[PDB]
């Protein structure tokens, strides 16, 4: 059974870093590139980050550029997102996605909430 | 940068009525990289169409996708009570870009 | 023997007939294995070898993404180069780009190429050190300065050293039956002027010579993965030297 | 920068009467990329021409291979900017 | 495989 499970979400004050970890089970994690996609409460889906299958090529959105770092570790089958200098704009539900292909295989994580306030 | 604009913002159709949604890309797109997702209010998005014309596994026959180049359309032939959700269009040719999302609601 | 992977990209500006046409080709040794044509219906990277079809659909997805990025870059490049040269918008102009890598018999990195040409003349060439550029005309100075500001030489060097070599090794291992093959040139003589023919050999590298007491045509593809060539002299032995020949062959009438 | 293409007409296998074979016209070393290459039998063009896809050599000049099914006059007609008049090269068994 | 970064030209 294919499955993506994300942990590390919670309430965070502004200006502080948070780490999200997505573990994949049931499919060959080492062959495919993975995305981090966030959705603000009541707002449309927004793409945050993408990483290749080596981890050599990583790209981030214009809004989150310079503060987000995506990473992957194929030994433990994990995909990490490190968010730095979190602001009030960064509150959203985050999903780890194995999608954006042409053969029609997509897996969506449960999605963890990241809320920013004091 | 690729920009996808979705129309209409909202749809108000009674059950059983035709539904047509449009997604326009800023630049010419390979037809194999467009997808159409359906998100319920309380769940994660679910892939309906991949490749702009091919339905995924376990998708009802009423969903269909068409178009090429810049403009694409998603058609629901007969709306069902479970078909009322928010529909997004996604491109994967360069990075990823979801549309604004068209929410269909009963009149 | 040394094996090389190359990629050739051609972008031709069409004045009013539509967007500029873009063609990409990938070669391993003398065998093509991919192809992208802008006017093809699929608009995807297409396999042109039996072995490369083994790759999964994610490989084709990545290849299509990269080749469409190249197409967009060349489409912008035609306009920016016409602006650099102050050329009229009426004429059609061609832009070519070739890059790739070589591996020796030990399958380690040996050489790397990156070259950009405008209207059939050299424009910007990565040097053999793989850390500097070679620029000829005045617009090439601006292109070199922009590229150096972008730090693209380091990225290209890293690609050519690691990824090109690793994937060339993978392709050769997958295509051991075809790519790692030498065919002895079938040689025979025709008298009319003597014409010495070498037919159905691989790779395209051959040397035909004519000696008296000790014309030519460029090697043409036969179409089935082998090549032909002949050398004629008007009146004496024809000597044929090939990689697949343990010793060169000599033919006399 | 204009370059006159070089044309070679040949069979894939040594031509023999009443045998299936492939007639190929190879055009090499021309600029610009556009060119018209038609294989014609008895002066009539063959509609089933399939050509190899575009490439080029180190000196930035292109080449193409136009090949068809046939059974051993055939010739190859090439039209280009440098050529004032279309150039026909007649296929022959010897060379 | 084709190059990802560095394809940017002129
Ligand atoms: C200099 C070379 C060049 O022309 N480019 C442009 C295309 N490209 C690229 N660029 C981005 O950046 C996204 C930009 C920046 C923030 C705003 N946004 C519009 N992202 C790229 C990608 F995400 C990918 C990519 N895409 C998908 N769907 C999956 C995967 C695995 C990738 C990737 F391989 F990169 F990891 C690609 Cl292929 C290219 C992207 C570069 C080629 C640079």
């Amino acid at each position: 059974e294919v499955q993506l499970l994300e942990s590390g979400g919670g309430v965070v004050q502004p200006g502080r870093s948070l780490r999200l970890s997505c573990a994949a089970s049931g499919f060959t994690f080492s062959s495919y590139g993975m995305h981090w996609v966030r959705q603000a409460p009541g707002k449309g889906l927004e793409w945050v980050a993408v990483i290749s299958y080596d981890g050599s090529n990583k790209y981030y959105a214009d809004s989150v550029k310079g503060r987000f770092t995506i990473s992957r570790d194929n030994s433990k089958n994990t995909l990490y997102l490190q968010m730095n200098s979190l602001r009030a704009e960064d509150t959203a539900v985050y999903y780890c996605l194995y999608g954006g292909n042409s053969y029609g295989m997509d897996v969506w994580g449960q999605g963890t909430m990241v809320t920013v306030f004091n | 940068d690729i920009v996808m604009t979705q129309s209409p913002a909202t749809l108000s159709l009674s059950p059983g009525e035709r539904a047509t949604l449009s997604c326009r890309a800023s630049q010419s797109l390979s037809s194999s990289f467009l997808a159409w997702y359906q998100q319920k209010p309380g769940q994660a998005p679910r892939l309906l169409i991949y490749g702009a014309s091919s339905r995924a596994t376990g998708i009802p026959d009423r969903f269909s996708g068409s178009g090429s180049g810049t403009d694409f359309t998603l058609t629901i032939s007969r709306l069902e009570p479970e078909d009322f959700a928010v529909y997004y269009c996604q491109q994967s040719e360069s990075a990823l870009t979801f549309g604004g999302g068209t929410k269909v609601e009963i009149k | 023997g040394s094996h090389s992977m190359r990629y050739f990209f051609t972008s031709v500006s069409r004045p009013g007939r539509g967007e500029p046409r873009f063609i990409a080709v990938g070669y391993v040794d003398d065998t093509q294995f991919v192809r992208f044509d802008s006017d093809a219906a699929s608009q995807r990277m297409e396999p042109r070898a039996p072995w490369i079809e083994q790759e999964g659909p994610e490989y084709w997805d990545g290849e299509t993404r990269k080749v469409k990025a190249h197409s967009q870059t060349h489409r912008v490049d035609l306009g920016t180069l016409r602006g650099y040269y102050n050329q009229s918008e009426a004429g059609s102009h061609t832009v070519q780009r070739m890059y790739g890598c070589d591996v020796g018999s030990d399958w380690r990195f040996l050489r790397g190429y990156h070259q950009y040409a405008y209207d059939g003349k050299d424009y910007i060439a990565l040097k053999e050190d793989l850390r500097s550029w070679t620029a000829a005309d005045m617009a090439a100075q601006t292109t070199k300065h922009k590229w150096e500001a972008a730090h693209v030489a380091e990225q290209l060097r890293a690609y050519l050293e690691g990824t090109c070599v690793e994937w060339l090794r993978r392709y050769l291992e997958n295509g051991k039956e075809t790519l790692q093959r030498t065919d002895a040139p079938k040689t025979h003589m025709t008298h009319h002027t003597l014409r010495c023919w070498a037919l159905s050999f691989y790779p395209a590298e051959i040397t035909l010579t004519w000696q008296r007491d000790g014309e030519l045509v460029e090697t043409r593809p036969a179409g089935d993965g082998t090549f032909q060539k002949w050398a004629a002299v008007v009146v004496y032995t024809c000597h044929v030297q090939h990689e697949g020949l343990p010793k060169p062959l000599t033919l006399r009438w | 920068i204009q370059r006159t293409p070089k044309i070679q007409v040949y069979s894939r296998h040594p031509a023999e009467n009443g045998k299936s074979n492939f007639l190929n016209c190879y055009v090499s070393g021309f600029h610009p990329s556009d060119i018209e290459v038609d294989l014609l039998k008895n002066g009539e063009r063959i509609e089933k021409v399939e050509h190899s896809d575009l490439s080029f050599s180190k000196d930035w000049s292109f080449y193409l291979l136009y090949y068809t099914e046939f059974t051993p006059e055939y010739a190859c007609r090439v039209n280009h900017v440098t050529l004032s008049q279309p150039k026909i090269v007649k296929w022959d068994r010897d060379m | 495989k084709l190059v990802v970064v560095g394809a940017c030209g002129v």
